[PDB]
This record gives structure tokens, C-alpha cells and sequence, in this order.
């Protein structure tokens, strides 16, 4: 019972760490992906241009 | 002199020595077929006369493969030598693979392996599949014939294949987009890019969700309904 | 009497209770996926939608 | 290369006719094994229902088996399909009474418990992704009283397993059980006749 | 042999068919530049 | 060419004659258009030993299709390092033989 | 997808897929029928006739053959219709009720009549 | 046998045998599938799948078409290979084990590769 409850606590406290992380990891990929994307749009601008 | 008048045309598209400047002029004739009749007698002449052939099929564009190549027997006459270093190792043997693969789904329309190898050529399938007008990059090609062969799409559905190529590719162009630049510039994948790429690919793999968000990471009528009883002889209690 | 009973409810619910606690870390990580897939999908849209509107001005 | 190709599929439409015209005649003589089988069984049946209509006349009928639930929430059905698939839809009209005799329990207002034997039917159910809870497939050619008498000894535990049971809690027995049994199965009315039918089997 | 090519569970005399037909295709197999007498030929039919 | 299927099972390399060929309504025509635009990458870097400039021939064409490739061209760039041939359904055999 | 837009391009290319595996299935059910086809192709083949069914249509040229007036279908609601046949929503249906009809209203009306309610 | 000598002669004779039934099964397996095919029907399928797929070799020429340098099998070799594959010692190994490789212990290798054991 102990080694159980020791477990679940590690496993959700775990849990929740790699929960923020890919969070804020993704919340990373979309700036990064929003900035190439406003860069190919500029581009295709000028094209029209 | 029907076959003539082709060849003669055909044969000017040459790659000429670096004596005569190294120019170049690349073929690409196009031929009609009637009801994929390609023993006609057009067809079959200009056959023999190019560098290999992509042939495409009314069957497999319906079937969603598009573009319709029939893989087992478009072939090309130049082979790796038409090809980057890097997508030569990558594509050293995908289209035989892919003629294998088509074989066995054929005859298996059955043991381990081969469920392996309809499940790899699935996914193979679905990776070669690209919309109109939407070109590719050889080095982006690379990433994905990557993906392909090296087996990364094997814990991805068939169905979410074609989509995660595109997310991995949004992502490695979004951030490490130096794996991009190493191979156009090198013209090959480095050992220490392919583990960049490797571990790129893992990672990506946690943030994916398949179609069903699944992980990618590693009135019969009564009187019918006859009834079973036990004949006691008894009166009726 | 108390003690075997309580001990059989404790081998019980420490199997239950593992695997709910490995269910939890599974769900957890599955909605923390369905945050970033949101996130990722919602900022291609707003580009997509940028790169639109500013074509379609190029173009006025 | 029209008339190679027709030429190719004349030869292979041969071949696949001479295999069908021998599958057909082997078919026949299965018939009749399977009719001698059901005739070597008769005698058994019929004396031990004898033997069970004495022992019902002499006794008390409270056995729990012959006793029926309240408000009961959940049957037992055991579908006998095929292994093989070259039978032309012995296997969909057998799904298609289960699929009624389903549909029947939830008027009830009672949840089917699923039993399958042969293939087919677990190909269909997989795909309809409705749990088997038990399922016994390479016999259904030649059927011996083995894979019987283990089918319906599970049968019977489950339903007296449901005896115990209060709602969805297995209750003092410490598994769910059913409290009703049906087979659907196709019966073999005559040489030209083949009907599926359902048939409670319990209480 | 060859009406029952096709196909164990036949007629005791369907089985002796299947089997004397095999054997009579192994015997009228010959081997290049080895022509029989018609003695010998008669003597293998038999 | 762009195009996956192409470039790694079927590689097509400079001075190499490769035939499309297959009924019609495959596709055939959007695999050689998608070729020519491919190479806008190419013809800006402004290097003739990576420039490559396309020579699209319409043997019997509809003019009205010649019109519309003539327009995809155009709106990918493709159409500066572009040349077209145009033979089409309207003239005489002696055009139509002699285009390519 | 450029010029009918997105979603009619999709339920154009998914009927034709649909169509296009039936095709394919046609040499094993001229022999074999349907039953010793897969559950997934056994559920396309159902959907396949239901749809090449509810292609026909009772044409206002018509009248004169059978006597029956013409219908006209809304193009958005033929792409929803056939978006729902290709997912599967009328599969319950017979296939008599999709033929020479027009909209999903004549679809209901006809599916009563035979028997099977929308 | 005269100029080859009999066990090839044999050998070459059983192989053909093997690709020829297999070639008449080979639209029975297409529509009724391999499991309505005999016992020994299906292990002859077997070998035969096998015994085309060791035909295959991995050429020296080919090497710009597949990346793979070619190899050399010896006349010896090839004859016990195919004795051995048309008297069913390698039906344990995955097909894909003798696809475009060299002779024995390539097979062997390959076979391995993929988890088998010769
Ligand atoms: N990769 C693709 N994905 C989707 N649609 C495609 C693709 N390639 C071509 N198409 C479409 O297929 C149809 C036929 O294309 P295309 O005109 O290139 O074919 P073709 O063989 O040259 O035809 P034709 O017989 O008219 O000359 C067009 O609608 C084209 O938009
Ligand atoms: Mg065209």
C-alpha cells in the first residue's frame, strides 16, 4: 500500500512537470510556426507585388 | 517511319560533355494511352525510345493515389545517378519495396512478416501521396521518404500518415531548420543530422494525435424466439 | 477478524489504485497532447488567415 | 493485348470453375455425413429428455436453472457461425437473427452478454467492435461433444454467476453472470431449407 | 483421371480412377532418344 | 519535380528524355506543369549552371487549355524562363507534325 | 478544390473512391457474391449501391418515358447528401429508396413507403 | 543430364515443376484464397513464393538502381541452394529473406536481419 501510494504521488507530480513542459513547448512551435508563416505570406506579397 | 520521327526528336535531348559546355536538355514527352492500351503501337514505340517511363493509371487516381504512378512499372533509366546523395540513401529501394508490396497485397487480398511489410507499404502508399500544386524540396523529400523507410510511421496510423508528414515538416522548417539547410548544402545527411533528425522525430511524435487522439509515441418477435422446457408428467398444478 | 479484512481490502485497492494511478498519468498526458495539438492547429489557421488577407490586399 | 488478357481470364475462369463444381460435390457428401452425425445423436437426446421429464415428475422444480429473475438486465447469447467463408450467407443470416434477437433484449430492456463460436462471427463482432466475452473457433465442420459440453459448461457458470448479482455488482459470487441464455444458430430444416434461428436455451 | 483430377472422400472405385490414372500418366512419360520396341512398349501398357 | 513519387522512385536527371504517359484525365499534364514551376527556385538564384529554362510544347491542343496552362505558368513565376510552342487542335497537320 | 471549394471537392473524391473500390470488387462478387468479401468491404459495397442508386435521378426530359415530373436538387444539398451517404447515415435504408429521386426530402418520403423510416 | 549432369538436370526440372503448378494455382489463390488449397497445394505455394524470390539476385549492374553491390553465386552453390528450397529445408524462413541476395550465406544473413535463423 505504501509502495503504491508513493508511486501515484511520483507518477502524477511527474505527470503534471510533463504536462507543462509540452505545453509550453508547444505553445513554442506556434510562435515559431506563426512568424515562418507571416514570413512565406510577406513573400508571396512581393510576389504580387 | 512513324517510330523515326520520334526517334530522331527524342535523341536530341542529350546532356553533352563538359568539350561542348555541359548543357543539358531534359525530355519529358507525354503520351496518350486508350483504355491503358499501352501495347498500342505509339505507346510501345515511344517506350523503347525514352529513359524510362512514369505511367500513370485512371484506377489508382480514383483509388486516392495521386499522383497515379503505377509503381511495379514506371521505372527510370538513370536511377541514383538522377538523385542527391541523401535521397539516394533514403530511396536506395523504395520502388522495388513498393512492386513487393503491391505482390503480397495482391496475394495476401498470414505470418508476421508479412503483415510488417503490408503495414510498411501502407504507409509507404499514403507517403507518396501529394496534392496539385504543392511542390516539395528535395531536402524536405528527403525528411519524408525519411520518415518512410527508416520506419517512423509504423506507430502512426495509415490514415494520419499524409498529415503527420505535413506536421513534421511544418516543424522541422519552423524550428531546427538547419537540418534543411544540411542537406541542401551537403547534398547528403549527415550521421550526426540523422540523430538530430532522429530525435526530432521522437519528440514530435508525444505532441501528435492520430484521428481517434490515440498516442503515435512508440426486433426478433417473441413467439419466434422458441423456448426450451421440461415434459412433466403432472396435472396441471 | 479486522486485520485480515482490512489487509485483503488493501491488496485489493493497492492493485486498483496502481493501475488507476498509471490511468491518470495517461489521461493527463493525453489532454496535455490535446492542449498543444489545439494550440498548433489554431495558430496555422490565424497564418493561414493573415496570409490570405494579406494577399488579398497585394492583389486590391 | 485485348485478347491475351481475355484469354487469361478464360483460363483462370476455367480453374475456378473445376474448383467450385469439386467443392460442390464435397459439400454434398458433408451433408450427408452431417446428417448421419445429428441421427448418431438422436437416441441420447431423446432418452435423456425422457430420463429428465421422470426426474421432473418425481421432484421439486426450485432448481435455480429452471427458475426464472426479476426484472433481469442481461442475457447470455451464444451465435454459432462458420470457420470457413465459402458458404454463400450462412454466416449473415445467423448475424442477422443475433442482430434481431439483440435488438429484442433491448426492447427488455436487457444488455446481450456475447458468446461466439467460429470465425466469421468474430470477424464481424471485431469489426462492430462489440465485445466477445468468450469465443471457440475450429470445430464448426465437425462439432464434437468436447467443444459442447465446455460451451455449455461456461454458459451455465456465467448464468449462475448472475444469480447473486444486484445491478451491476457481482454480489456474494464476485463475478457477473446473466440471467437468461439464447443460442442462434441455423437449423437445418431440409436439404433446401436452412433457417437461423433463436432459441432460449434458459432459463 | 483427368474428370477426377479435380479432386479423397470419394467412391472406392472414384479413388482406384485417380490412382491408375496417375499411374498411367507416370508410364507414357519417355525420356528423349530412347524409342521402345513395340514389344517392350506392349509389355509397359500391360 | 516536387513530386515524391517521382524524385525518389522515379529520378529524372538533366539530359534525360523520361515519358509521362497513360489515358487521359491521369494527371499527365499537371505532373509536366508541375515540373516547369519546380524550377522557379532555381532560375532566381540567377546561376545558368542551375537555371533551367522550359520549352512547353501543345501539339493539338484545345486553345483555351493552352490558355489556362499558359495562365499556371504565369501565376507561379514560371512563365519568365518559359517558352511555349504552340501547335493547336485548329492548325494544319503540318503544324501539329512540326511543333515539337 | 480551387474553384468547387474544399468540401465539394471532397465528397466528389470520396464517392469516386467509393465507386472505384466497388469496380475493383466487381470480378470477386460476379463469381462469389458479397459474403465472402471483408466486413469493410462488405460495408463499402453496400454503401458503393446506395450511392451509384442515388446518382440516378428522375430527369424533367423524363416525364414522357415513366410519367413521373422531374426534380431539381440544390447543389449544397447534394454535397450534404452525399457526404452523409459516404459516412454511412442512411445505410439502413433499402436501396430502392435512393433510386430516381431528388433531394433528402424524397429520400425520406420514399424510404417510408418501402418501409425503412429517415 | 548429358551436358549439365543429373542433379542439376533434377533440379532445374523440380524447380520448374514447382513455378508451373504454382502459376496454375496462382488465380485460385487470387479468388478463393490460399486456404481453401490442399495441404501439400499450399506448401508447394510456399516453396514456390520462395523459390522465385532466391531466382532473384542482387546484380552488379544494378547497383546504380538499387544502391546494393551485386554478387556472385557459383553453379555449385545455386544447384544445392535450389535442391535444398525445392525439398522444403528453408519453408521456416520469411520469403522477404530471399529477395535479391547472393547465395547461402547470404540468405543466412538476411534471414537473420529479419529475426529467422538458418
Ligand atoms: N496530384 C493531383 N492531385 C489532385 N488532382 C490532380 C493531381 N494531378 C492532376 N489532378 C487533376 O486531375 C485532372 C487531370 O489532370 P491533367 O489535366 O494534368 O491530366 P491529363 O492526363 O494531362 O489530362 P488530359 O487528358 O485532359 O490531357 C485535373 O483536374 C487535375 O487538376
Ligand atoms: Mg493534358
Amino acid at each position: 500500500l505504501a509502495d503504491a501510494d508513493a508511486m501515484h504521488a511520483k507518477a502524477l507530480a511527474d505527470a503534471k512537470a510533463e504536462s507543462e513542459k509540452v505545453t509550453e513547448e508547444a505553445k513554442q512551435d506556434s510562435e515559431r510556426i506563426a512568424a515562418q508563416l507571416s514570413e512565406q505570406a510577406g513573400s508571396e506579397a512581393e510576389r504580387i507585388k | 517511319d512513324v517510330f523515326y520521327l520520334h526517334s530522331r526528336l527524342l535523341e536530341r535531348c542529350a546532356k553533352l560533355s563538359d568539350e561542348l559546355g555541359g548543357g543539358s536538355m531534359t525530355g519529358l514527352p507525354i503520351i496518350e494511352t486508350k483504355a491503358n492500351d499501352i501495347s498500342a503501337f505509339i505507346p510501345t514505340n515511344v517506350i523503347s525510345i525514352t529513359d524510362g517511363q512514369c505511367f500513370l493509371e485512371s484506377d489508382l487516381f480514383n483509388q486516392g493515389v495521386r499522383p497515379a504512378i503505377n509503381v511495379g512499372v514506371s521505372v527510370s533509366r538513370v536511377g541514383g545517378a538522377a538523385q542527391i546523395k541523401a535521397m539516394k540513401e533514403v530511396a536506395g529501394s523504395l520502388r522495388l519495396d513498393l512492386s513487393q508490396y503491391r505482390e503480397l497485397e495482391a496475394f495476401a487480398a498470414l505470418d508476421a512478416a508479412s503483415k510488417a511489410q503490408l503495414d510498411r507499404g501502407a504507409r509507404l502508399v499514403e507517403l507518396l501521396k501529394q496534392p496539385q500544386y504543392s511542390p516539395l524540396a528535395v531536402e524536405e523529400q528527403v525528411v519524408a521518404i525519411f520518415l518512410g523507410t527508416q520506419g517512423h510511421l509504423d506507430s502512426v496510423p495509415v490514415e494520419d500518415v499524409q498529415r503527420f508528414e505535413s506536421e513534421l515538416l511544418e516543424h522541422v522548417k519552423a524550428s531546427h531548420s538547419d537540418i534543411f539547410d544540411g542537406i541542401r548544402e551537403t547534398k547528403k545527411l549527415s550521421e550526426e543530422a540523422e540523430e538530430k533528425l532522429v530525435s526530432v522525430i521522437n519528440e514530435f511524435k508525444k505532441g501528435f494525435q492520430a484521428s481517434d487522439g490515440s498516442s503515435v509515441v512508440v426486433a426478433l418477435d417473441p413467439e419466434d424466439l422458441e423456448k426450451e422446457s421440461v415434459k412433466v408428467r403432472k396435472p396441471a398444478p | 477478524e479486522a486485520m485480515l479484512a482490512k489487509t485483503a481490502a488493501d491488496n485489493r485497492k493497492s492493485a486498483e489504485q496502481v493501475a488507476a494511478a498509471q490511468a491518470d498519468y495517461e489521461k493527463e498526458m493525453a489532454e496535455a497532447r490535446a492542449q498543444a495539438s489545439a494550440l498548433r492547429d489554431e495558430a496555422r489557421a490565424a497564418g493561414r488567415s493573415v496570409v490570405d488577407e494579406k494577399r488579398a490586399q497585394a492583389s486590391g | 493485348a485485348t485478347l491475351r488478357e481475355l484469354r487469361g481470364r478464360i483460363r483462370s475462369a476455367g480453374s475456378i470453375k473445376k474448383i467450385t463444381k469439386a467443392q460442390e460435390l464435397i459439400a454434398t457428401s458433408r451433408i450427408a455425413k452431417a446428417q448421419a452425425r445429428v441421427e448418431a445423436a438422436r437416441p441420447y437426446a431423446a432418452e435423456i429428455t425422457n430420463m429428465l421429464t421422470e426426474l421432473a415428475g418425481a421432484s421439486a422444480l426450485d432448481h435455480p436453472l429452471l427458475v426464472e429473475r426479476k426484472q433481469p438486465k442481461r442475457a447470455g447469447v451464444l451465435v454459432v457461425s462458420s470457420d470457413r467463408g465459402l458458404c454463400g450467407a450462412y454466416n449473415a443470416n445467423v448475424l442477422r437473427r443475433a442482430e434481431e434477437l439483440f435488438s429484442l433484449l433491448r426492447d427488455e430492456g436487457k444488455d446481450p452478454v456475447l458468446y461466439v463460436v467460429g470465425r466469421k462471427a468474430l470477424g464481424y463482432f471485431s469489426f462492430r467492435q462489440r465485445t466477445v466475452v468468450e469465443s471457440w473457433t475450429g470445430f464448426s465442420e465437425r462439432p464434437t461433444y468436447e467443444n459442447a459440453r465446455e460451451i455449455a459448461d461456461t454458459l451455465v457458470n456465467a448464468f449462475m454467476a448472475g444469480a447473486d448479482d444486484e445491478g451491476d455488482d457481482a454480489g456474494a459470487d464476485g463475478i457477473l453472470g446473466v440471467d437468461e441464455l439464447h443460442i442462434v444458430f441455423t437449423e437445418f430444416r431440409s436439404m433446401l431449407s436452412q433457417t437461423a434461428v433463436a432459441r432460449r436455451a434458459a432459463p | 483421371y483427368r474428370e477426377l483430377e479435380a479432386f479423397s472422400d470419394l467412391d472406392a472405385a472414384s479413388k482406384a480412377q485417380l490412382d491408375r490414372g496417375a499411374r498411367l500418366v507416370e508410364l507414357l512419360k519417355q525420356p528423349q532418344y530412347s524409342p521402345l520396341a513395340v514389344e517392350e512398349q506392349v509389355v509397359a501398357i500391360f | 519535380t516536387g513530386i515524391k513519387a517521382i524524385d525518389a522512385m522515379t529520378p529524372i536527371g538533366r539530359g534525360q528524355r523520361q515519358l509521362i504517359i497513360g489515358d487521359r484525365k491521369t494527371g499527365k499534364t499537371a505532373v509536366c506543369v508541375d515540373t516547369i514551376l519546380n524550377q522557379r527556385e532555381a532560375w532566381l538564384t540567377g546561376d545558368p549552371k542551375q537555371q533551367v529554362r522550359c520549352v512547353y510544347v501543345a501539339i493539338g491542343q484545345k486553345g483555351t487549355t493552352i490558355a489556362s496552362v499558359k495562365r499556371a505558368l504565369e501565376e507561379g513565376g514560371a512563365m519568365e524562363y518559359t517558352t511555349i510552342v504552340a501547335a493547336p487542335a485548329s492548325d494544319a497537320a503540318g503544324f501539329k507534325w512540326l511543333a515539337p | 478544390p480551387a474553384i468547387v471549394g474544399d468540401e465539394h471537392y471532397r465528397v466528389a473524391q470520396e464517392v469516386i473512391r467509393i465507386l472505384q473500390r466497388y469496380k475493383d470488387l466487381q470480378d470477386i462478387i460476379a463469381i462469389l457474391g458479397i459474403d465472402e468479401l471483408s466486413e469493410e468491404d462488405k460495408q463499402l459495397v453496400n454503401r458503393a449501391r446506395r450511392i451509384e442508386r442515388f446518382l440516378s435521378q428522375n430527369m424533367m426530359a423524363a416525364e414522357q418515358f415513366t410519367g413521373q415530373p422531374g426534380s431539381t436538387v440544390p447543389l449544397k444539398e447534394t454535397i450534404e447528401a452525399f457526404d452523409k451517404l459516404t459516412k454511412g447515415e442512411f445505410d439502413h435504408l433499402p436501396e430502392q429508396a435512393f433510386f430516381l429521386i431528388g433531394g433528402l426530402d424524397d429520400l425520406a418520403k420514399k424510404a417510408e413507403s418501402l418501409g425503412a423510416k429517415l
